[PDB]
RNA sequence: CCCCCCCGGCAGCAGCACUCGCCGAAUCCCGGGGCCGAGGGAGCGAGACCCGUCGCCGCGCUCUCCCCCCUCGGGGGGGCC
RNA sequence: GAGGCCACGCGCGCGUCCCCCGAAGAGGGGGACGGCGGAGCGAGCGCACGGGGUCGGCGGCGACGUCGGCU
RNA sequence: CCCCGCGGACGCUACGCCGCGACGAGUAGGAGGGCCGCUGCGGUGAGCCUUGAAGCCUAGGGCGCGGGCCCGGGUGGAGCCG
């Protein structure tokens, strides 16, 4: 029975390999696929915004659907209420970052821990470079790093996502599983900002660093991670 | 520094018997094995069954 | 068999071909080139010789080791990489080009003034100040430890020779065989002798070098020269 | 890290290998274009000052 | 000198004449300095025997044939429907 | 009709669309796509931004004076 | 049907060994571990010792995060330790 199960060894070998080849390509095709999502929108508000332009009219962009908030104040105290709204934001730490998607409710809960954040819209780099350089990932309560796409395919997948583009796809496109795609991501641990901050302890607007900074949070983001 | 809370970090429950009785802890290596070994949850609760006191195995009666 | 190809991908960043895949797939023509289908003797048998000893001996080779030591090592892991030192690329500085004048900033030749002829296997460049000029023979010297200066001479169509290698350059000793304890100084030898070989190499390299450097004003009083640190100079400030 | 070494970065995503393959042909390309029209600036500019 | 022209044309274009921005799926290449090297039996294969140059990933060549350019068989290219 | 890209590349039969004659706009002859149909298999060398360092690199110095010992 | 080779590291005191992730302030106080230490008893070491026990001294060599411990040299003179 040797020569039979080395066939058998060989054909299921064979199997697996021309599966994960399968894979591989549906992998490739589906990056393609949002690269030409991505420019599609980068496009699209450039044009939106001239023909409004060029009938004399403004052209309101979509309000932000999606925020980086960064906690920049320290864990000595605090009151309960911000303490419990960064708890449910996941910053348990100075210097982590989450991606929240913004509605009336976060927003309301943004507002509350105003003083101790800085938050802002990320952009298509910046989320690429907090997931590719930063990105862990939560596997059975651990910190796995995302070094391999079966790891987010594992936990993801029943989902669609099954890779490294999939995710950021669903984490800037805020799509139908952000919730679980989201929390799937352990909290981003930043560096402290090179080059330093402005000041800690008063809102952007008037020259400090906490709050809404509408996109300077990729500057931040930058010099951060 | 980060902002949580160690008082429940440790979970108290049985990890071994506290019996040194030789039989009972060669019986425990015995379903220590199978409840790692298969998937049927009946060796997980006999085996956290035997870890239990004696008190926490009240007997059984014929009735 | 066929006769090995070139690449036919060129190269034009570190790790990535100029083509893709269905490019270099139709470049290979592995639209017709598809395949579907169709040691070392152990033991040596010996004729033993001698009446009824049998027909022959099976002898094996490698036999099983006489002697276990207590305990061993486990063996390492597999690191897919860490070239040997033979296999390592050389770089040499874009500064460094055949026949500039080098200034030597360590050993016995300290602050002298040197000609490059060219970089060897191990990268080590090698230097002929000529001997006749500051006492630099056909010398190794690392890129590390010299300073490149601006001034260069053509030694383009000139006869290196061939020999002149890094084990042609590396060093010989004698000690230490046939001898275990030390009671009688074996301090023999020690006085290291110019091979005429090397003499003949020495003044076959300067009698082409030579006139070269005579063909600029004092470039030999400037090789002649060493180089110092005047208390006034700093060499952030010094253009070389 | 990705973003650094090139074969983790194909190994998360082979299409970055196209993706960075286009962009270096891209700017080359404009690189050259760029070169030849100001040399044909220059060449025109040497032409219209020296055309005796 | 300023404004409107009946209207401009050419070059360049957030300028390599350093006046004033925000950026990179609309981003790539190269170089330098510093600190570090933790781990140690990865072999579904021959039934291993010199110390598994192995897995995933990205490639090259051959099991087809013509040529081209240098060396004097070796190296570098165009492909071949 | 004198370029660029493709992670497009076996046949046979089936389907879907397009083309021709169309002698009932029948019946055949051709292209493109397919995720469709009962039948086994590629191996052989390499290079490596590839599951945490190696060199199949080297030098000098060593007894009554010096080498090492952060305790 | 393995055999030109008759061969193939280590392991698993399972109260052991191995892997991965997060975490580490602390009075009063609570708990665990102690191959930390003292004295005596039952076992055990075919234990040590007048060719030198205990104790003590030591610019001697070390181990452990630590409590502490081992060894060298001297003194001492009959018992001591795991
Ligand atoms: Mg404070
Ligand atoms: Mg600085
Ligand atoms: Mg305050
Ligand atoms: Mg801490
Ligand atoms: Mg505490
Ligand atoms: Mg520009
Ligand atoms: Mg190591
Ligand atoms: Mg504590």
């Amino acid at each position: 029975n040797f020569a039979e199960l080395k066939i058998k060894r060989l054909r299921k070998k064979f199997a697996q390999k021309m599966l994960r080849k399968a894979r591989r390509k549906l992998i490739y095709e589906k990056a393609k696929h949002y690269h030409k999502e991505y420019r599609q929108m980068y496009r699209t508000e450039i044009r939106m915004a001239r023909m409004a332009r060029k009938a004399g009219n403004f052209y309101v962009p979509a309000e932000p659907k999606l925020a980086f908030v960064i906690r920049i104040r320290g864990i000595n105290g605090v009151s309960p209420k911000v303490r419990k709204v960064l708890q449910l934001l996941r910053l348990r730490q100075i210097f982590n970052g989450t991606f929240v998607k913004l509605n009336k409710a976060s927003i309301n809960m943004l507002r509350i821990v105003e003083p101790y954040i800085a938050w802002g819209y990320p952009n298509l780099k910046s989320v690429n470079e907090l997931i590719y350089k930063r990105g862990y990932g939560k596997i059975n309560k651990k910190r796995i790093a995302l070094t391999d796409n079966a790891l987010i395919a594992r936990s993801l997948g029943k989902y669609g996502i099954i890779c490294m583009e999939d995710l950021i796809h669903e984490i800037y496109t805020v799509g139908k599983r952000f919730k679980e795609a989201n929390n799937f991501l352990w909290p981003f641990k930043l560096s402290s900002p090179r080059g330093g901050m402005k000041k800690k302890t008063t809102h952007f607007v008037e020259g400090g660093d906490a709050g809404n900074r509408e996109d300077q949070i990729n500057r931040l983001i930058r010099r951060m991670n | 520094g980060v902002d949580i809370r160690h008082n429940k970090d440790r979970k108290v429950r049985r990890k071994e018997p506290k019996s040194q009785d030789i039989y009972l802890r060669l019986l425990v290596k015995l379903y220590r094995f199978l409840a790692r070994r298969t998937n049927s949850t009946f060796n997980q609760v006999v085996l956290k069954r035997l870890f239990m006191s004696r008190t926490n195995r009240p007997p059984l009666s014929l009735s | 068999k066929g006769k090995p190809h070139c690449s036919r991908n060129p190269v034009l960043v570190r790790g990535i071909g100029r083509y893709s895949r269905s490019a270099m797939y139709s470049r290979k023509a592995m639209y017709k080139r598809k395949y579907s289908a169709a040691k070392v003797l152990a033991t040596v048998t010996k004729p033993v010789g001698g009446d009824k000893n049998g027909g022959t001996r099976v002898v094996k080779l490698r036999k099983m080791p006489r002697y276990y030591p207590t305990e061993d090592v486990p063996r390492k892991l597999l690191s897919h990489g860490k070239k040997p030192f033979s296999q390592h690329v050389r770089k040499l500085r874009a500064s460094i080009t055949p026949g500039t004048i080098l200034i030597i900033l360590t050993g016995r030749h300290r602050g002298k003034r040197v000609v490059f002829l060219k970089q060897l296997a191990s990268g080590l460049l090698l230097v002929t100040g000529p001997l006749v000029l500051n006492r630099v023979p056909l010398r190794r010297t690392h890129q590390k430890f010299v300073i490149a200066t601006s001034t260069k001479i053509d030694i383009s169509n000139v006869k290196i020779p061939k020999h002149l290698t890094d084990a042609y350059f590396k060093k010989k000793k004698l000690r230490k065989p046939r001898h275990q304890e030390g009671e009688i100084f074996d301090t023999e030898k020690e006085k290291y002798e110019i091979t005429e070989q090397r003499k003949i190499d020495q003044k076959a390299v300067d009698s082409q070098i030579l006139p070269k450097i005579k063909a600029i004003p004092q470039l030999q009083g400037y090789l002649r020269s060493v180089f110092a640190l005047t208390n006034g100079i700093y060499p952030h400030k010094l253009v070389f | 890290n990705p973003l650094k070494n090139l074969r983790i970065m194909l190994k998360l995503n082979p299409y970055a290998k196209t993706m960075r393959r286009n962009t270096i042909l891209r700017q080359a390309r404009n690189h050259k274009l760029r070169v030849d029209k100001a040399a044909a600036a220059a060449a025109a500019l040497q032409a219209k000052s020296d055309e005796k």
